[PDB]
């Protein structure tokens, strides 16, 4: 959409995993805080592939650490923030597509309909549709 | 050249066309009461971004001169500062006649350097003038070539024509109080479209007690019960 | 009257009496000679209160015009100059003894005196007025390099006090103003708050 | 222009073999007051070219602010000419000239040195316009005090050495704090030669009191 | 012939020389929002910044005339510059002659003076910019005016200029329509949406430059890029 | 053509016309040559005659005792800038005693031209001018064009066939500084000579000479002060 | 245009000034310009054709010294240039005369650019017909470089082009990375970047008239050492 201003891949690359590593079970919100603002940083620069793997990791985190409310309002967080780039939150809501269906639980539901929500803003024909078709059909 | 010009054989084709400049658009009706006189103007703002408390059609150039106009406001606004400057000067020279009506006259004579002194570009505003500093009410109107003319109910308008026909079959007459500002308004509603309100309309009374622009509160009284 | 200004670092001090006589009657015993050419700019007047004024207010039109077509805070030395050429070209119609001080962030904290002539001249300090002539010595002899804010404060405004006291067309109250970068913040002192040396003669 | 308030004391200056030098003291007199003690009197016209003055110093402060916007403006144009010493004395001439003849005179008289084309210039100008260039040359109470001391030695000696000259004008500096209620004991130098024009400073002559020991 | 050519009245009644002044202030390919708020006023515009050779730190169309109003101009920079140079003289002139400041009302009624003088006479020509400006009043809240190159000086609310101004009017005109006053977030943020939905680019906080006058706080305030990224992040929450 | 009417209208394609028609007065005009040395400033200017009763009419003028001009083209204002010229050097002899450098005086001449060609109701001073003058640094040889263009020359010709002139002075330029004063004269008068058709020939009543130099005052050479100079004049018409 | 291109009191029926926009095309067809803000100061550099070689060494110069920090390198109509550039020269006095110390560039520019404004206004006069840049450098405003176009306003600049090729010069220009480079290896550039637009392809040999302001002559606007500087116009050739 918009020229690449300054890439931080080896950034993500030196320190996402430690990251990772530092918040194994995601106790620590700074964690997450300080990769919104590296995003930030990259989004600034007009970078999609490091935002996207930011978003992706931020999820493939609460997964781990499986902590169901705090994902719901990060999510709503991340794609309510300035939006973004469009490309990155059509890759995070693919693999929250790919994770929402091999737990049962009670609240998937709930994780459904939330994204639902992130999706429903609009960008639908746009930037993945096949998603929001995928959880209705979870849904029912 | 440097004046008012553009005078070929038998006419005047520079002020006719200033003359067809100030038919406007505003009426701005005038009416010479036995008590005072009226000036009423509709000020239609485009949109309502625009205010009505901001701008003014109706401007007391002094104590009880009252001043309304037609098109042409950006010069209708350099003509009242000049107005205002020579009545000042009136009183200063002859100091302390508290002149308005024995001045309503020599205001409207001295409005030469109005037009006779046009300044390449003739004014394109036509306005009325009240006073009522005699014991008697005046009401003038200068164009933008003329002088005074000393009416006693008139309009200024795009349908000038058919207001002046609604005052005289209305019968501006001589017995009328000083509310024929009922008169007035309803010769605007003539030349109006739409619900006029009182920022809509603007209208100031020159009586023998002084001139005064009516605030919204009694325009919006009046025009209740119309 | 009596007036004077002083610069120490990051910052000037200035002191003015509230006296303006006419003949040997008080015209205004609360005169407010510390005049803001600006904001970070004040002047001091002397002699003729109309010439003073007039020529104040005028270089305060011109200083305000600057910078705001400037979109910058003005030189202490640029007021200076407005008021030597406002003075010069007419000192054979307006005499006023006039001292400028200020800060501005190109220099900081400076003084000026621009006297009855139009001659400019920067100093560490200044000094002017009709009570001023009763005061050099002291002023030369108490005045240290380096004093800080309350040092020049304090000293400025003894040196005030004595040139009140010593001259009769200087009385009433103090007058002070402290110019630096946080702002001016303008002080008066009255009656017992006057530092006093007292004269007490004996029989 | 009409009455000054604050005057500047005398100046002189003496010209030598390659140079000339100035001496002004630092003292702005307001009548009998030491108001202004450290200003300068001398002005750099150009690399090549100073100049004193002796009386109204707002006067001066005026002619130094329009004769260095001048001199500005010749070298704008980057012709490689310059406004000669010569050419500088002659259009102070004028201007004191013009403002007498308009009756609205400066109230300085000044002395102009310069060195160009390896020949000294020194020349002078007060206020009602007479002008002229002299070896030796000072104003006010300097021409009645240090000038015969220069007048004397220029006879004998018609042409000077630079350090023999600067020590003259010392000596003469004495001579007119000694015997000079205007005066004042701090008096900046400035020599002008092919190299250009340096000022030395705020220097101060030494007194001598012996004598005062009799007076009984 | 020459009416289309002089400033003279037209055969059938109009003056088309300042008719064709008004489309010269849509030429030059800029607009600019003017909103009046419950206790402040806010303006901003477009900086269009063609190569970075320039300097953004002075390519601006807002200025201080005073301390406390602000204007932005809109039209051909050179007439627009020798306008504010004359403002900001009345403003001095008008603070020599009368001790208190020139309310803002007043500036722009002896600017639309000038600019009347101009539309007179033949020797000269009007200068094709239109000026808007805004400052804080005393006993009236904040106040915003504009003077025109024909000498016409109103305005106030919501007021644009520019070449796509009658979007702009029209989305300004909804919005206070919609009954609810602008506080010191609502005001700004409705200029900034109001400025993007005319032209979408999404306002990257370094295209435009907003000025401020508050009532608490006096003075034009030209918000700097953190400021305005700030109010863009909030309003784009 | 519209466009080429008046002086102060500007042409679409870019530079005005009026002013391309001022260089064509001093095209229409009797021949000049003027040239530097290392040490003197010669002039040689074609005497044109009206008939053989009437006098060969003047060209050189004189301006003081370092500077001399050599006019080409419309004589009514330029009897005008010889008068403009002489005050100048007169006013700087009177201020600081010293000769007005030749460069200075161009300078002057060239913005005191400029306004014409931009004041409406006044045309272009269409002379041409080629200065002599012995500055400090060494002699100088300048062409001011009506345009108020002027320019500085090692050697340069204006008027009628000056092209030839012109010619011949490129190419023989090189050696122009190391050359007698008769020498470069005789280079000059062979230049002049160029210009002419076959039939015509250098004479003593139709020739003029300007010479100044650093101990020679400017002075004006003519038939009897010219033979000298004309001798030797390898003639190949 | 036809009818409302003759003088510049006459607004075209869309609303435009036809005798600016003619005369911006003098400024177009002259030679070109070059101005550079480097790191510490601001470098001038403009080509002027020799149109014959009976012209001396080069003189009606497009550099010009208005004021003892200030420079203007123009282009366009030369002799109006020289009058633009006596009245930067008087305003510049002016202000010292008045205001005292040195005329801050930013309001110099301003000042001749409302002069400019006033002349392409009425329509006695008629509009400049030039476009040039005004450098200057002081320790306390670092380096400012303003350029005015013909009727425009001063603009800052960090690098600037006028006259015949604009874009070209313009693209090496961003091409080059200033406020990083010292003024030594700007005015080498500057010369590189003349020498790249066209000087003899359809026209005469052109000379190098560059210009300094900086800290390295403390202020101080002057031409460079021409002696010095014709190893850079070497490096330039290479």
């Amino acid at each position: 959409i918009v020229k690449m201003e300054v890439d931080y891949s080896a950034t993500v690359d030196q320190r996402l995993p430690e990251c990772a590593k530092l918040a194994k079970e995601g106790r620590l919100q700074e964690v997450i805080e300080t990769l919104l603002s590296l995003e930030k940083q990259t989004r600034t620069a007009s970078d999609m592939v490091s935002t996207s793997r930011i978003l992706v990791a931020v999820v493939k985190m609460c997964y781990e650490a499986k902590e169901w409310d705090l994902l719901n309002e990060n999510i709503m967080l991340l794609s309510k923030r300035r939006s973004q780039l469009k490309q990155a939150v059509a890759k995070m809501v693919q693999q929250c597509c790919t994770y929402v269906e091999e737990i049962t639980d009670l609240p998937i539901k709930l994780r459904l309909i939330d994204t639902l929500r992130m999706v429903t803003e609009g960008k639908i024909y746009v930037e993945i549709e096949r998603a929001r078709l995928t959880k209705t059909l979870a849904t029912i | 050249f440097s004046l008012t010009t553009f005078s070929p054989s038998g006419k005047l084709v520079q002020i006719e066309y200033a003359l067809a400049a100030v038919a406007g658009g505003a009426p701005s009706v005038g009416i010479k009461a036995a008590n005072g006189v009226v000036l009423a103007t509709e000020k239609k703002q485009k949109s309502i971004l625009y205010d009505e408390r901001s701008v003014h059609k109706v401007e007391p150039i002094t104590k009880h001169i009252g001043l309304v106009y037609s098109g042409m406001g950006p010069d209708y606004r350099v003509l009242v500062h000049r107005a205002r400057k020579l009545a000042q000067q009136y009183y200063l020279v002859y100091q302390e006649p508290i002149p308005t009506a024995q001045l309503v006259q020599r205001v409207a004579s001295v409005m030469q350097e109005y037009t006779q002194s046009g300044g390449v570009r003739p004014f394109g505003v036509s306005l009325l003038i009240c006073g009522w500093n005699e014991g008697r009410p005046y009401l003038f109107q200068s164009d933008p070539s003329g002088a005074y003319f000393a009416w006693k109910a008139t309009a200024m308008g795009k349908n000038y024509v058919n207001g002046k026909t609604f005052l005289e079959k209305r019968y501006n007459e001589d017995l009328e109080l000083e509310d024929a500002i009922h008169t007035a308004i309803l010769t605007l509603k003539e030349s109006f479209e739409g619900q006029m309100t009182e920022d809509n309309i603007e209208v100031g009374i020159c009586n023998e007690a002084g001139f005064r622009r009516l605030t919204p509160t009694e325009v919006k009284d009046y025009l209740a019960a119309i | 009257t009596t007036i004077m200004a002083v610069q120490f670092d990051g910052g000037v001090v200035l002191g003015a009496d509230s006296r303006t006589t006419t003949g040997s009657y008080i015209a205004n015993r609360v005169t407010d000679k510390l005049t803001p050419i600006h904001d970070r700019i004040f002047c001091c007047r002397s002699g003729s209160a109309a010439d003073t004024q007039a020529v104040a207010d005028a270089v305060t039109y011109q200083l305000g015009f600057h910078s705001i077509e400037l979109n910058e805070p003005p030189l202490v030395h640029t007021a200076a100059s407005l008021f030597k050429e406002m003075c010069y070209r007419y000192r054979e119609d307006l005499m006023a003894g006039i001292i400028i001080a200020g800060w501005d962030p190109q220099e900081g904290g400076q003084v000026y005196s621009v006297p009855m002539g139009g001659m400019m001249v920067r100093q560490s300090f200044a000094i002017g007025g009709s009570g001023s002539s009763y005061i050099y010595g002291y002023v030369d002899a108490t005045y240290r390099e380096g004093m800080t804010k309350e040092e020049c404060l304090q000293f400025t405004a003894n040196a005030l006090a004595l040139a009140m006291e010593r001259d009769g067309s200087s009385g009433g109250v103090i007058r002070l103003a402290a110019i630096a970068e946080s702002g001016v913040e303008r002080q008066v002192l009255l009656g017992d708050q006057i530092p006093k040396f007292a004269v007490a003669t004996l029989p | 222009t009409q009455n000054p308030m604050v005057t500047g004391t005398s100046v002189l200056g003496v010209k030598f073999e390659g140079g000339v030098v100035i001496a002004a003291d630092m003292l702005g007199s307001y009548g009998s007051l030491a108001r202004f003690r450290n200003i300068s009197r001398i002005m750099r016209v150009n690399n090549s070219t100073m100049l004193g003055a002796s009386g109204d110093y707002a006067d001066f402060q005026y002619l130094k602010q329009v004769l260095g916007q001048m001199v500005i403006d010749e070298e704008l144009l980057g012709d490689g000419h310059s406004y000669s010493p010569r050419a500088i004395h002659s259009w102070l001439t004028r201007a004191m000239y013009s403002r007498r003849s308009k009756m609205n005179p400066l109230w300085n008289t000044m002395v102009i040195g310069g060195y160009a084309d390896g020949e000294s210039f020194l020349g002078y100008v007060d206020m009602l316009g007479v002008a002229y260039e002299a070896p030796s040359l000072a104003t006010g109470y300097g021409a009645y005090l240090a000038q015969p001391l220069l007048r004397e030695v220029l006879e004998k000696q018609p042409v000077l050495s630079q350090t023999e000259a600067r020590d003259l004008v010392e000596r003469c500096m004495r001579v007119l704090y000694y015997r000079d209620a205007r005066s004042y004991n701090r008096f900046q130098i400035a020599t002008v030669t092919e190299k250009g024009v340096e000022i030395e400073g705020p220097l101060s002559t030494e007194t001598n009191w012996d004598i005062a020991h009799m007076i009984s | 012939g020459f009416d289309r050519h002089i400033t003279i009245f037209s055969p059938e009644g109009r003056l088309y020389q300042v008719e064709y002044a008004f489309k010269a202030i849509n030429q030059g390919g800029l607009t600019s929002v003017a909103v009046r708020g419950k206790d402040c006023a806010v303006i901003v515009t477009q900086k269009k910044v063609p190569d970075k050779l320039l300097d953004s730190s002075t390519v601006t169309h807002l200025f201080k005339i005073t301390e406390n109003i602000g204007c932005v101009m809109t039209g051909m920079t050179a007439d627009s510059r020798s306008q504010v140079q004359r403002a900001r003289y009345e403003a001095a002139n008008w603070k020599y002659k009368y001790g208190y400041e020139i309310p803002v009302d007043m500036l722009c009624k002896r600017i639309a003076d000038i600019s009347q003088v101009y539309t007179q006479n033949a020797e000269m020509r009007p200068l094709g910019c239109c000026m808007i400006l805004i400052g804080i009043d005393e006993e009236q809240g904040p106040q915003v005016y504009k003077c025109d190159p024909a000498g016409y000086y109103c305005g106030f609310k919501a007021t644009a200029a520019g070449v796509k101004q009658t979007e702009s009017t029209s989305f300004l005109e909804k919005k206070v329509k919609k009954k609810f006053d602008w506080t010191f977030e609502q005001t700004v943020e409705t200029a900034i949406t109001c400025l993007s939905t005319v032209l979408s680019i999404d306002f990257k906080p370094s295209e435009i430059e907003v000025g401020v006058v508050t009532v608490e706080n006096p003075k034009f305030r030209i918000l700097t890029e953190a400021e305005i990224d700030a109010h863009l992040v909030a309003l784009a929450e | 053509n519209q466009y080429d009417n008046d002086v102060t209208v500007w042409s679409p394609q870019g530079r005005i016309h009026q002013i391309e028609y001022a260089m064509e007065a001093v095209k229409q005009g009797s021949a000049t040559v003027g040239l530097k040395s290392k040490t003197h400033a010669v002039l040689v200017a074609l005497k044109r005659a009206q008939s053989e009763l009437a006098a060969h009419q003047k060209k050189i003028l004189h301006v003081d005792n370092h500077i001399g001009i050599s006019i080409a083209g419309l004589t009514a204002d330029a009897r005008l800038l010889c008068n403009f010229m002489r005050q100048e050097c007169l006013d700087s002899r009177f201020v600081f005693d010293r000769p007005l450098p030749v460069s200075r005086l161009v300078s002057l001449i060239g913005s005191k031209t400029q306004i014409p060609t931009q004041r409406y109701g006044r045309r272009p001073y269409g002379v041409g001018l080629l200065i002599a003058g012995y500055d400090d640094m060494g002699p100088h040889i300048f062409q001011t064009c009506p345009s108020a263009n002027y320019f500085d020359c090692r050697a340069m010709s204006i008027g009628a066939r000056s092209q030839s002139a012109r010619t011949y002075l490129e190419r023989h330029m090189s050696e122009f500084m190391e050359c007698n004063l008769n020498e470069l004269v005789k280079h000059g008068l062979r230049a002049l000579r160029e210009t002419l058709p076959a039939e015509q020939d250098l004479t003593t009543k139709n020739v003029s000479i300007g010479i100044v130099g650093k101990d020679l005052e400017f002075t004006i050479y003519d038939d009897d002060d010219v033979s000298p100079f004309l001798e030797g004049l390898e003639e190949r018409p | 245009g036809t009818g409302y291109d003759l003088s510049a009191s006459t607004f075209s029926p869309d609303g435009r000034v036809f005798q600016v926009e003619y005369a911006m095309k003098a400024v177009e067809n002259s030679s070109t310009a070059i101005g550079i803000r480097c790191k510490d100061g601001v470098v001038f550099g403009v080509e002027k054709l020799v149109l014959s070689k009976l012209y001396e060494e080069g003189s009606n110069k497009r550099l010009f010294n208005v004021d003892r920090h200030v420079g203007m390198a123009v282009a366009g109509l030369l002799a109006d240039a020289r009058s633009l550039a006596d009245i930067a020269r008087e305003e510049a006095s002016n202000f010292r005369s008045n205001f005292g110390y040195n005329i801050p560039l930013k309001h110099l520019a301003d000042r001749v650019a409302m002069y400019v404004h006033a002349y392409t206004l009425y329509s006695a006069v008629r509009p400049f017909g030039c476009s040039f840049m005004l450098g200057s450098y002081s320790v306390n405003d670092g380096a400012q470089l303003y350029m005015i176009d013909p009727s425009g306003v001063s603009y800052g600049y960090w690098g600037c082009a006028i006259g015949k090729a604009r874009q070209a010069a313009k693209t090496e220009i961003e091409k080059l990375q200033m406020k990083e480079m010292t003024c030594r290896d700007i005015v080498k550039e500057v010369a590189k970047i003349i020498y790249i637009v066209h000087d003899e392809v359809k026209d005469k040999a052109f000379e190098l008239e560059l210009s300094w302001v900086g800290e390295l002559t403390n202020g101080r606007h002057e031409i460079v050492p021409k002696d010095i500087r014709e190893e850079a116009e070497k490096y330039a050739k290479e």
